[PDB]
DNA sequence: GCTAGATACATAACCGACTA
DNA sequence: TAGTCGGTTATGTATCTAGC
């Protein structure tokens, strides 16, 4: 479902994105990976063959799309000056930057874009452990300076959560191990709104 | 009491710097003559390799090898 | 006649290092004779002793082990008209000694023994 | 009472005293003399000096020399014991300095060093002090505020300019001294006051069994194959530095490594290989002439089976040769005619026993030099040292046949007073000059070289010179026509060559607005702020809490490297750093680097690197990438990166923390109860929006019945979760 | 109302254990 | 034997308790 701009007939990485459906399409963004991630291409001796082409279409793509990838293949020996002008040129016209070294790896990031549309950042977060002792240690280790020690000085102290939340400043401030600082932090974080106001 | 590093002037320091140094050249050791140790049986029953270390001697350019080492 | 000696506690040989402080600008080490020698270690037995004790309670304990009397606290002495300075540096050389005479290993101390003396009035 | 100086010495001294310059000795001719003559002569508290590159066990043997001898204000040693706001004293009180170089580098670029008060410098190692070093950033800075003071450098090692790496102008001008002085062994001063005071010095010469002789020209002939096989593979790998005489010693493996790493991503399968057999001939060298023989039988027999299980040694193993050194192997340890043994043992061990004997002999009658005089066997490695201990005290015998049934299947206190013989560990490329040490601790009448190096030597002269009236013999244990004195004599050749090189080169040389980047105070174990600092940019040291680099008010740089970029993500850290820098950052930057001794190449399944950045980027719109082949190339970025906009500034770079707020326009909620919600069992990433705005608080949330919970989430497991979590009890 | 010591942690580079 | 993971190490910096 990837809507090909008919620009890039003569692309040897088409050939190379098979799991995934992708027909062409008058389209000005270059490969359109679904709804609010477009991108372009640009391989590094073309570019030095012609030093306008990708500032233009980057200058003409607009400003519809929420991420607008730039994937570029690297050929040359000497890639130092290019790669600093296009890092330059991205940062200026609000485009990340992706390097590919041959056109598989190009065709797996095309692949990678469009399958992972609504993917979850499940991947990304910290192995977490479900011990009720480890969860409840490792929740209230979020706010700043409190580490596990107090951690477990206040669950011997106060046992439940619910208290815990019930419980006020100067009563948080009693126990052994945490001072002004480590009760004002706590009694913020829990008796503050979600919202901003 | 403030350190004495901001105190002191820079040529007072050279002063005592020249004078400590006229101190080092000064310490000349004694000299006395090694008593003989005794002759070794295993000297008698051309340490060239020792004595090259000096690296003052001829030393021709086939003297850094070693014939079995070909 | 002064040089550097070895003596034994036990089932190691600490070598000392012996230094000999000058009479003023002319310097002379023949006063330090071996009768002034021998009674030396006497006057620090009991202490080399307590150190090769605490030793073998860190060693069978197995963690490293502190000076707790180095430079920084030194062991001023009184005997026979001679100062006594006694430091216990590490030395960080794996060192073996052989007994010729009975050709029987002896263990060295890990801990440099440096000892320094001096004529008094 | 000041340290005596030698007769070669006073001119030296006096020379470098009148202007700064590159001291050069030959090897082993006492450098660590010079370096403390000159800390003796600068313990004054009215002028402070700074000493760079020295191990803590030389530290510590200057500070208790200078403590022997009688000086007051001995020097201080500076580390992480001393913290910043306590430092600034010791700096202020004035003597010689041992600081390290992180301290140092941050202390002169925070200016909390008293650095117009600084009097002088003294570089020890010299020839280590190229550019993009920390010391050679020290020397930048210092020589950049100062301009007074005085710099002083030592080394010996004049084979390392040598080498096509280094250059001696080169290192000249990064030390900023600009004069050079040689002083060579064959230097006619040295010579002529060295040849008075020589050493009764005996070589023994001993030669191999014939079995011994028939294993090394069989090692040595296949090396000499998978030299050639080697190089005729790839045609660059030509220069005599990789010859078959240079490739028999210790400093080969370092110089193979640095023709073939850079060529390391496209190398063949076979020459992957080869370089692994030269390796293991090279061990197969030095086992054969260091340690006995049923352990070298071990070793061949641990290399055979382990080619069965995984055919390691296809390359050789299987020749005419191999099967020789193979034959010969079992014909020194085995012997079959159920089994019978032989157990021959090399002759330096025997060559030790005689020299032993001799010497008790005459320590029998030893009277007329006073008592009898102590003996120090040193060996070349601890293994050795056990070796001989378990040899003497055993004997030849049981020692062989206690280590062959091993391997295989079978008074309380007083004086000694007694003469003692101490074998001591030479390992000559740790710490050269440790035998010095050992030759003042206990001071020996005779000296027996049993593994001997160059350094060994020039080092037992001078202890010898030293001491005008005491005499000392040395032993000089050697096997002739082995590998052992090959390498003795290619150390010599190539110290001449590199001495008269470098007088050639001498003899010919004398005819000739403000922009700044907050840094982190963790980065500065690395080669970037050097970089970015040479250019012209100033750098303000400080602990961020967000980001390494600060290019502009908003602009958050944050370095990776490719392994730390694979662990980061794997881990889960990087999420968390990049949600940080797009809360409080309104531009962040996120810059992946790679190393240029490595080739410039990042190298469905969710393992896969690609398939972590491309989530990572889908998440996060507004995050940045920059690609970078080396820090000389991420420098000029990052001042490419800053052509017209504002520069940043610290003390509010420091304040930017967690209790501070974050964009006007980042997030609608309160981070901290944002945060500690989404960790707690029962919220996940689509349901978080319908509890935060159906309620206010945690402590609304705390009080809600089970019912609610299952009406706001829509699953009941995720509201009964919820349910027992907030409302449990530990004793529970 | 004001100051010294000690616990916990952060972080990046480096070395060893595993392992294929 | 070489790639990879995890522990160790050197410097800094809040923060609390005890003592002033
Ligand atoms: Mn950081
Ligand atoms: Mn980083």
């Amino acid at each position: 479902s990837i809507i090909v701009s008919p620009r890039q007939r003569g692309n040897p990485v088409l050939k190379f994105v098979r799991n995934v459906p992708w027909e062409f399409g008058d389209v000005i963004p270059d490969y359109v990976l679904g709804q609010s991630t477009c991108a372009l291409f640009l391989s590094l001796r073309y570019h030095n063959l012609h030093p306008d082409y990708i500032h233009g279409r980057l200058q003409s793509l607009g400003k519809n799309f929420a991420l607008r990838v730039l994937l570029v293949q690297v050929d040359v020996k000497d890639p130092q000056q290019a790669l600093k002008e296009l890092a330059k040129m991205c940062i200026l016209a609000d485009c990340t930057l992706i390097l590919a070294w041959s056109p598989e790896e190009a065709g797996r990031y095309l692949e990678t874009y469009k399958a992972y549309e609504q993917k979850p950042a499940d991947l990304l977060m910290e192995k977490l452990e479900q011990d009720f002792v480890s969860r409840v240690t490792e929740c209230l280790t979020t706010v700043k300076s409190v580490n596990k020690t107090d951690s477990q000085t206040l669950l011997t102290t106060f046992g439940s959560l619910e208290q815990l939340i019930a419980a006020s400043r100067e009563d948080l401030a009693l126990c052994p191990g945490l001072g002004p600082q480590k009760a004002r932090r706590l009694f913020d974080v829990l008796h503050e709104p979600f919202l901003k106001v | 009491s403030p350190p004495l590093l901001l105190v002191q002037d820079s040529e007072t320091t050279g002063r005592q710097i020249e004078d400590r140094v006229a101190l080092l050249l000064s310490e000349e050791v004694e000299l006395s003559s090694t008593p003989p140790l005794p002759a070794s049986r295993i000297l008698k029953e051309q340490s060239f390799l020792w004595e090259g270390s000096a690296l003052t001697g001829a030393w021709a350019m086939e003297d850094f090898y070693t014939a079995r080492l070909v | 006649a002064s040089k550097k000696f070895a003596v034994k506690c036990g089932n190691f040989a600490v070598l000392v290092d012996l230094h000999i402080l000058p009479q003023g600008s002319n310097k002379d080490t023949s006063w330090f004779s071996e009768q002034k020698k021998e009674e030396v270690c006497l006057l620090l037995k009991e202490t080399i002793d307590s150190r090769v004790q605490e030793y073998l309670e860190v060693r069978k304990q197995h963690r490293p082990s502190n000076a707790e009397f180095t430079r920084s606290n030194p062991l001023s002495l009184k005997g026979y008209g001679f100062q006594i300075t006694a430091y216990f540096l590490k030395r960080g050389i794996r060192l073996r000694c052989i007994r010729s005479t009975q050709n029987a290993e002896l263990c060295v101390f890990p801990d440099r023994f440096v000892v320094c003396v001096s004529q008094l009035a | 009472a000041m340290a005596p100086l030698l007769e070669y010495e006073r001119q030296l001294v006096l020379e470098l005293l009148d202007t700064d310059g590159l001291v050069v000795c030959a090897r082993g001719l006492g450098a660590d003399r010079l370096l403390y003559h000159f800390l003796q002569l600068h313990c004054h508290p009215a002028c402070l000096v700074l000493v760079l590159n020295t191990q803590p066990a030389e530290e510590e043997y200057f500070i208790n020399q200078l403590k022997i001898e009688g000086v007051e204000h001995l020097p201080r040693r500076v580390t992480n014991e001393i913290t910043s706001n306590s430092r600034y004293e010791v700096y202020t009180q004035g003597g010689v300095i041992f600081a390290t170089s992180r301290i140092l580098v941050v202390d002169f670029l925070t200016d909390r060093i008293p650095s117009d008060l600084i009097t002088g410098i003294l570089v020890y190692r010299a020839h280590r002090i190229i550019e993009s070093c920390q010391e050679a950033f020290i020397l930048r800075l210092f020589r950049q505020k100062n301009k007074r003071g005085f710099i002083k450098a030592f080394t010996d090692n004049a084979v390392a300019f040598d080498t096509g790496f280094c250059h001696v102008e080169r290192v000249m001008r990064n030390l900023f001294v600009r004069k050079l002085y040689l002083w060579p062994r064959f230097h006619v001063a040295v010579n002529s006051f060295l040849e008075q005071h020589k050493p009764e010095v005996v070589e023994i010469h001993v030669s191999m069994t014939p079995t011994m002789l028939a294993i090394q020209t069989a090692i040595l002939d296949i090396l000499n194959a998978c030299l050639k096989e080697l190089k005729c593979h790839n045609p660059s790998l030509e220069v005599e530095d990789l010859s078959l005489e240079n490739a028999i010693g210790k400093p080969f493996d370092k110089t193979i490594r640095h023709y073939l790493d850079p060529l390391w991503h496209q190398l063949g399968a076979k020459t992957k290989s080869l370089v692994q057999d030269l390796k293991i001939l090279r061990t197969l060298l030095q086992y054969l002439s260091q340690y006995d023989c049923v352990t070298f039988l071990n070793l061949l027999e641990s290399l055979r089976a382990t080619e069965k299980a995984f055919g390691q040694n296809s390359g050789w193993l299987f020749l005419d040769s191999s099967t020789s050194m193979f034959i010969n192997a079992r014909a020194r340890v085995y012997h079959l005619p159920k089994k019978e043994l032989v157990l021959e043992s090399n002759p330096k061990w025997e060559a030790l026993t005689e020299v032993l004997k001799e010497i008790e002999a005459e320590n029998k009658e030893s009277e007329a030099l006073g008592g009898p005089g102590q003996v120090l066997i040193c060996a070349s490695d601890d293994r050795t040292c056990s070796q001989l201990r378990d040899y003497i005290t055993l004997g030849a015998e049981a020692f062989l046949l206690r280590l062959y049934r091993k391997t295989f299947e079978k008074a309380a206190f007083g004086i000694l007073k007694e003469p003692l013989t101490i074998i001591h560990p030479l390992l000559g490329c740790s710490d050269p000059y440790a035998l010095t040490r050992v030759l003042h601790e206990v001071e020996p009448r005779y000296v027996v070289l049993y593994d001997a190096e160059l350094t060994f030597v020039r080092q037992l002269e001078i202890y010898r010179a030293s001491r005008p009236g005491k005499p000392l013999r040395v032993y000089f244990l050697i096997y002739g026509g082995s590998t052992e004195e090959q390498r003795y004599l290619t150390a010599l050749r190539k110290e001449k060559e590199a001495f008269e090189k470098l007088i050639r080169e001498k003899a010919s040389m004398v005819v000739p607005t403000q922009q700044s980047i907050v840094v982190d105070m963790r980065e500065f174990r690395s080669e970037l702020p050097s970089l970015i600092h040479r250019r012209g940019i100033d750098i303000e040291p400080v602990t961020l809490e967000v980001g390494d680099y600060i290019l502009t008010p908003e602009m958050c740089v944050e370095r990776k490297s490719i392994s730390d970029l694979i662990g980061s993500l794997n881990n889960g850290r990087l999420y968390s750093q990049c949600i940080s820098m797009s809360r409080y950052y309104k531009r962040p930057v996120l810059l992946i680097e790679f190393d240029p001794s490595k080739p410039f190449s990042l190298t469905i399944s969710s393992n896969d690197i690609s398939s972590k950045l491309t989530l990572l980027t889908l998440h996060f719109p507004r995050l940045r990438i920059l690609w970078c082949p080396s820090p000389h190339a991420t420098a000029e970025l990052f001042e490419e990166l800053k052509q017209s906009k504002p520069q940043p500034d610290a003390a509010t770079a420091l304040a930017i923390t967690a209790d501070s707020e974050t964009l006007p326009e980042s997030e609608k909620y309160n981070p901290g109860p944002q945060d500690f919600l989404l960790k707690m069992p029962g919220v996940n990433a689509k349901n978080c929006r319908s509890l935060m705005h159906h309620v206010k608080n945690i402590a609304e949330l705390a009080a809600l019945s089970q019912d609610e919970l299952t009406s706001i989430l829509g699953n009941a497991a995720n509201a009964k979760q919820l349910y027992d979590f907030i409302h449990t009890s530990f004793a529970e």
